DNA sequence: ATTTTTTTTTTTT
């Protein structure tokens, strides 16, 4: 072509001469950074491209493919002219103006494009080709066409192996590959235009852009719109069988569950100088859920379920446990509606599911090839590495769904038996549920396992609780109609975007371990209660009555970064247990009051 | 050329008809709507000279349309066409259908269900279903099977969708059922629809250009030359097609029945103050709204006066973002047999639109989000079909709320409190927004309320049923000659057809017009008397405190929000913002009447 | 004909 005369010159005029930000533009050093990183993914921003030459926007999308090749060749001609040294061992990137799902259209094919999506379940990784070698049947001399050739034929009887070989042979060797894995698309439930058709489309990536995706997770892409190579061409039915394919140039994160702040750095000190002491059971707690009045119990409650998961392997036994577990029995009429929102934004891992009617039966392993229509789906347990399953109306789920969950709490894992493949799934996760009772809406101080009927081997694995019987208290209700109006009159501590720094650091640094500090007290909570709290509602003491306490009293102190412990914050957490445990037993209940008000 | 008959058609068309077109110019969408009466105003009644050659000659009307566009816009070969004819008199029925009705421009309607999504589809015309990519030659002699593949990049395309539609309900014959019929439509009509509308489409039926056939054992043949010195078959089936839409019946600038053209905030959104405000505050209007709407109906006459705000809007205030508020409310009716639960229940269906009459005892749980799909019908997963939420702010009242199974539980507790939608398949985890309320069609065990057991045990069903449903308003039978003879002497003229009901003085139509004017206020409530509704509810609570030894109830704050929605929509019924304290007295009065239905 | 699924009936203490 002619105009490419100018382009290469114009590229080389900026990749090592055009500079912003007070010299030494990165591109002069980016090349060598990636070179010493063995990485090969030079990146650009269209902003700086536009700062150089805004003519770089409209001779481009007559064919955006030529822009990238013309850039790749400047790369090669810059790499080895300067670094012929490492020439015995490219593609580029761009990453800035958004377009939307279902706005790419008939007209947005094969041009400058910038586009978004979300991940789900898809296939594995595989290789592709670039190069034409086939010949050797008559003479089969070395001929060597001069390109790696994508979809190219000549097929003569004359070709330089004594210009022969009209018949044909094939090679299985000296053959370039390039790995590749397929996607599945999804679209966000935040940016909903009210229940329109659910997004899933053919979209593509490549060798280097590979082995990074994860289900129900998101990544912003540059992307450019094309179609399948041949969508069902024959004189045929009353429609063509057409789909359309997108392909990835640069993949740019939408989630960032890790560190999120790139080049906030000004407010970061307020976390560890205000969420570090034992007063933070009031500072970090005043902002615990300041939405509506009732039940400050749950504010203290839910604050510490969010917090942990750990190895700390005891002596040579096994892995013991690293999970959280909550459940409540309420009544719609309770203010229990918002059951999963905010600290799952705090959560680096989690995935939602409302109740039966829409509860997961996936919660089934084969292995296939891919012809048309080959897929399988099941449980999210790899996902939720210290994440949570966010649910209401749990009591209806399937016993065998509970099997995995009991095993997750028991051996930190699930155990398939008698299948084709016997692959596994490790359980480092957390759970939330919101069921309803039997026989009504709540049964009193009478027993709790039958206040709402779960089964024997299942609930023993569960940890947290909060329960609401609720009689009247008037001043707060008048306050609440005042709250009705003034909250419907929005006529129109720890910083809010940094509290997550606490899940980063608090659980991270201080992970105390201890001898028996006074824990023969728990020998009493064993034995005395085996003789004191005897027959009212009074079985429930186990190793998990304290192992759960390791789970969460430690969280309560880990809030503080103590690193060494006496009984103080431990039993302040057991002040939840003086409050949580009391709830399950007959109105001859104050055996706990007597037996713990010193532990209060 | 015969189709110069169509040349004359568009010659005719253009000359004398020479701004929405100027609106089309940016993406060149090409769609313009024209009346079909134009064929009578100007084509001199060429309706039968025009109608039949629709897809015969529409190509040529298209051409002329583009040629019109050239007459002022610098036009290029890129231009394409749609045409959107309209105003079709003598609308035909679904049975108006044969071979013989090819190429017509018939008008029809229905609903929108069970739909499919966007999946789109030599400057010659190779776009056919009767198509072949491999062709013979252009200038020289080349092969007859070989092919190139070429510029799908500097060229002209379309976009479309697909649906199914069932037969209309103003047309409903004996025996036969609303069968399904299938269409693709062009782009500027795409995704501008939703379930539940009424139409006057273009019904231009065309055939399948099949690829293969099953049970198509009519002539099996081919256009094969004769003999002298696998094959294909042919059996098709029908479809339909379209070009133009008008969603009807669901309008406020419309001046309705009782109007004259006057001024307002909009044209005639509420322009008719001068006539309607006679019926605004003069509580004889209330008596009319008790009496001049159900002249054919007689029982308890509170239901005739408590229901009415149900049709009309609630709160929708300027409020928080954390949770939803509701305007409309849960509803029921009960009584005993032969107390005439069929008088009004159809006119529930009739009095306002989106007023869906359908039975409940037949339903499944798949009367919300149908079920799912697991073949590549559209994208292997289209699970946003439903049964309930089709109401775009409308009512879906159901019959026989008794023999139904225990699934509606999780449907409806969330429906009128949480307004969310999901299923437990391999679709996604997404949810959407309930628009609707309901009333009941309950009945007692044998009907007879023998006052010896609790209402909850006189029905003996699920628990929260009678806490969420805030108002029941039962109609119960006794043996008193006076009350039956009011009825019978209404039968005296319900068949003596002259004025054969109670004297009406306030038409349904003027009433249904004033309905929308009620919705244009946003009353805002900090009233002192409203603030003392806390005192009202406390004084209530002494009465909820009553009936608490014998027959205690399950009372909650839903009832509170109901009370305030009641007074709110009443001030909207007052044609006044700044809610009235009289609403306090009325609310307290009737709702402490609600307890009378449950005394034992 | 099999693979990946879903309900609507078939018949109930
Ligand atoms: N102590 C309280 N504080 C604030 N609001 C309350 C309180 N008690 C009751 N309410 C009100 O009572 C209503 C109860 O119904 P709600 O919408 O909470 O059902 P639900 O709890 O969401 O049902 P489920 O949790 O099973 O989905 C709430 O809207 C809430 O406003
Ligand atoms: N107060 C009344 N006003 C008007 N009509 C009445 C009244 N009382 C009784 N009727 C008449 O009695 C008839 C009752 O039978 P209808 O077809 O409504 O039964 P239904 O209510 O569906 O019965 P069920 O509810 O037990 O199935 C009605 O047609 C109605 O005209």
């Amino acid at each position: 072509l002619g105009p490419r005369t100018e382009i290469a010159n114009r590229f080389q005029s900026f990749l090592r001469t055009f500079v912003d930000e007070r010299g030494a533009y990165t591109y002069r050093d980016r090349i060598r950074r990636m070179c010493e990183q063995n990485m090969s993914s030079f990146v650009v921003s269209y902003t700086d491209l536009a700062n150089k030459e805004h003519v770089l926007a409209y001779f481009l999308p007559e064919a955006p493919f030529q822009m990238l090749e013309i850039f790749d060749k400047v790369a090669k001609d810059m790499v080895l002219s300067i670094f012929p040294t490492y020439e015995r061992v490219i593609h580029v990137r761009i990453s800035p103006l958004i377009e939307e799902l279902r706005t790419f259209r008939k007209l947005h094919l094969n041009q400058l494009v910038r586009t978004l999506g979300v991940v789900t379940a898809t296939t594995g990784v595989l290789p592709q080709l670039s190069v034409i070698k086939y010949d050797c049947v008559k003479c089969g001399y070395v001929l060597g066409p001069f390109v790696q050739s994508q979809n190219t034929e000549i097929k003569p009887g004359s070709c330089p192996e004594c210009q022969s070989t009209g018949p044909f042979s094939i090679n299985m060797e000296q053959t370039l590959y390039r790995n590749y894995q397929k996607i599945t698309l999804q679209e966000s439930p935040g940016r909903i235009p009210a229940g329109r058709i659910p997004r899933s489309k053919d979209v593509i990536l490549l060798a280097d852009l590979c082995d990074q995706c994860k289900p129900g997770d998101e990544l912003e892409v540059t992307g450019i719109y094309t179609n399948n190579y041949d969508g069902s061409l024959n004189t045929d039915q009353g429609f063509p069988v057409f789909a359309t394919v997108i392909i990835a140039n640069h993949v740019v994160v939408k989630d960032s569950k890790q560190v999120v702040q790139s080049l906030t750095d000004e407010d970061i000190a307020t976390i560890q100088k205000l969420s570090k002491d034992p007063r933070i059971v009031e500072r970090v707690v005043a902002s615990m859920a300041p939405s509506i009045y009732g039940h400050d119990y749950i504010k203290r409650a839910l604050a510490l379920a969010l917090f942990g998961g750990e190895s700390k392997n005891p002596g040579e036994k096994h892995k013991v446990r690293g999970d959280i577990n909550l459940l409540i029995c309420g009544d719609p009429g309770t203010a229990k509606s918002q059951f999963l929102k905010y600290t799952e934004k705090v959560a680096p891992r989690a995935v939602f599911t409302t109740g039966q009617g829409a509860s997961a039966v996936g919660l089934y392993v084969r292995r296939n090839p891919v012809s048309r229509e080959w897929t399988l789906e099941a449980g999210a347990l790899v996902l939720a590495d210290q994440g949570v399953c966010l649910i209401d109306e749990f009591d209806k789920m399937n016993d065998q769904d509970r099997t995995s969950i009991h095993e997750a709490m028991e051996q930190q894992s699930i155990s398939i038996s008698k299948a084709g493949i016997v692959t596994s799934l490790q359980a480092r996760c957390t759970v939330i549920a919101a069921a309803n009772p039997i026989g009504g809406r709540y049964d009193p101080s009478m027993t709790f396992s039958e206040n709402v009927n779960l089964s024997e081997p299942i609930l023993s694995r569960f940890d947290v609780l909060c329960v609401v019987k609720d009689e009247f208290d008037p001043m707060q209700d008048q306050q609440l109609a005042k709250f009705v109006v003034h909250s419907h009159m929005k006529h129109h501590e720890i910083p809010q975007d940094l509290l997550r720094q606490y899940i980063v650091y608090a659980k991270e640094n201080i992970r105390p371990k201890l001898t028996n500090i006074d824990e023969d007290k728990i020998a009493k909570m064993y034995a005395q209660l085996r003789q004191e709290s005897f027959a009212t509602g009074s079985l429930p003491i186990t190793v998990r009555h304290i192992e759960s306490v390791i789970r969460m009293s430690e969280a309560h102190a880990r809030m503080h970064l103590r690193e060494n412990v006496m009984e103080a914050d431990v039993s302040m957490a057991i002040r939840m247990m003086l409050e949580s445990f009391i709830e399950a037993q007959k109105f001859s209940v104050m055996k706990k009051m007597r037996s713990t008000f010193q532990k209060y | 050329v015969k189709d110069e008959v169509g040349i004359r058609a568009q010659k005719l068309f253009q000359d004398f008809l020479e701004r929405p077109a100027a609106s089309l110019e940016s993406p060149d969408r090409c769609t313009l709507e024209v009346s079909f009466e134009d064929v009578e105003k100007y084509d001199q009644n060429l309706a039968t000279a025009i109608i039949e050659e629709y897809y015969h000659i529409y190509p040529f009307l298209c051409q002329s349309v583009s040629n019109y566009v050239k007459d002022r816009i610098g036009l290029k070969t890129q231009k394409d066409c749609y045409v959107a004819f309209t105003e079709v008199p003598t609308r035909h029925k679904v049975r108006d259908l044969t071979t013989s009705k090819i190429g017509t421009l018939i008008r029809i309607s229905g609903q929108v269900v069970r739909t499919h999504p966007v999946h789109p589809e030599i400057r010659n015309v190779e776009q056919q279903f009767k198509f072949t990519n491999p062709t013979i030659c252009r200038n020289p002699v080349c092969s007859n099977r070989k092919r190139f593949m070429l510029d799908v990049e500097k060229s002209l395309f379309l976009d479309f969708q697909k649906i199914r539609i069932q037969e209309t309900q103003a047309e409903l014959p004996r025996g036969c059922i609303p069968r399904a019929v299938e269409i693709i439509l062009r782009s500027e009509l795409v995704e501008t629809v939703q379930a539940g509308d009424r139409y006057d489409f273009t019904g231009t039926l065309i055939v399948v250009p099949d690829v293969s056939v099953l049970a198509g054992v009519g002539t099996r043949a081919e256009n094969s030359s004769r003999h002298k010195p696998g094959m294909r078959e042919l059996n098709y089936r029908m479809a339909f097609l379209a070009c133009s839409v008008q969603a009807t019946t669901a309008r406020t600038d419309l001046p309705m029945s009782e109007v004259t053209a006057e001024d307002m905030k909009k044209q005639m959104t509420d322009a008719e103050w001068h006539k309607i405000y006679e019926m605004s505050k003069d509580r004889n209007l209330y008596q009319n709204l008790i009496s001049s709407l159900f002249p054919s109906i007689y029982g308890n006459d509170e239901v005739k006066r408590g229901i009415l705000l149900q049709q009309f809007g609630g709160v929708a205030k300027t409020t928080t973002e954390k949770t939803s508020l509701r305007g409309d409310i849960n509803v029921c009716i009960v009584g005993d047999p032969s107390t005439a639960k069929s008088q009004f229940l159809k006119q529930v269906s009739d009095f306002s639109p989106r007023a869906i009459y359908t039975s409940g005892k037949a339903s499944s749980a798949a009367g919300l989000t149908a079920a799912v799909v697991r073949d590549e019908e559209s994208f292997d997963f289209v699970i946003e079909a439903g049964a309930l939420m089709l109401a775009d702010n409308g009512i879906c009242c159901i019959d026989e709320f008794d023999k139904m199974d225990q699934r509606d539980q999780v449907a409806i507790h969330e429906a009128m409190e949480q307004q969310t939608i999901s299923i437990a398949r391999a679709g996604v985890r997404a949810t959407l927004n309930a628009r609707t309320s309901i009333l009941a069609a309950a009945n007692p065990i044998n009907g007879r309320y023998d006052r010896s057991k609790s209402l909850q045990q006189n029905i003996q069903l699920s628990a929260p049923i009678m806490s969420r449903f805030d108002l029941f308003f039962i109609l119960v039978d006794e043996c008193n000659e006076v009350v039956d003879y009011a009825i019978a002497r209404k039968i005296v003229d319900l068949h003596s057809n002259i004025e054969e009901s109670v004297e009406r003085a306030y038409t349904r139509e003027e009433v249904l017009r004033y309905v929308t004017f009620a919705r244009q206020f946003k009353p805002v409530i900090s009233q002192e008397a409203g603030h003392m509704l806390v005192e009202n509810y406390g004084h209530l609570r002494q009465r909820d405190t009553g009936t608490s030894g014998r027959s205690t109830w399950r009372i909650t704050v839903r009832q509170l929000e109901s009370m305030i929605r009641l007074s709110e929509a009443m001030a909207k019924l007052e044609c006044s913002n700044r809610v009235l304290e009289r609403h306090v007295k009325e609310a307290f009065r009737l709702l402490n009447k609600s307890i009378i239905r449950v005394e034992q």
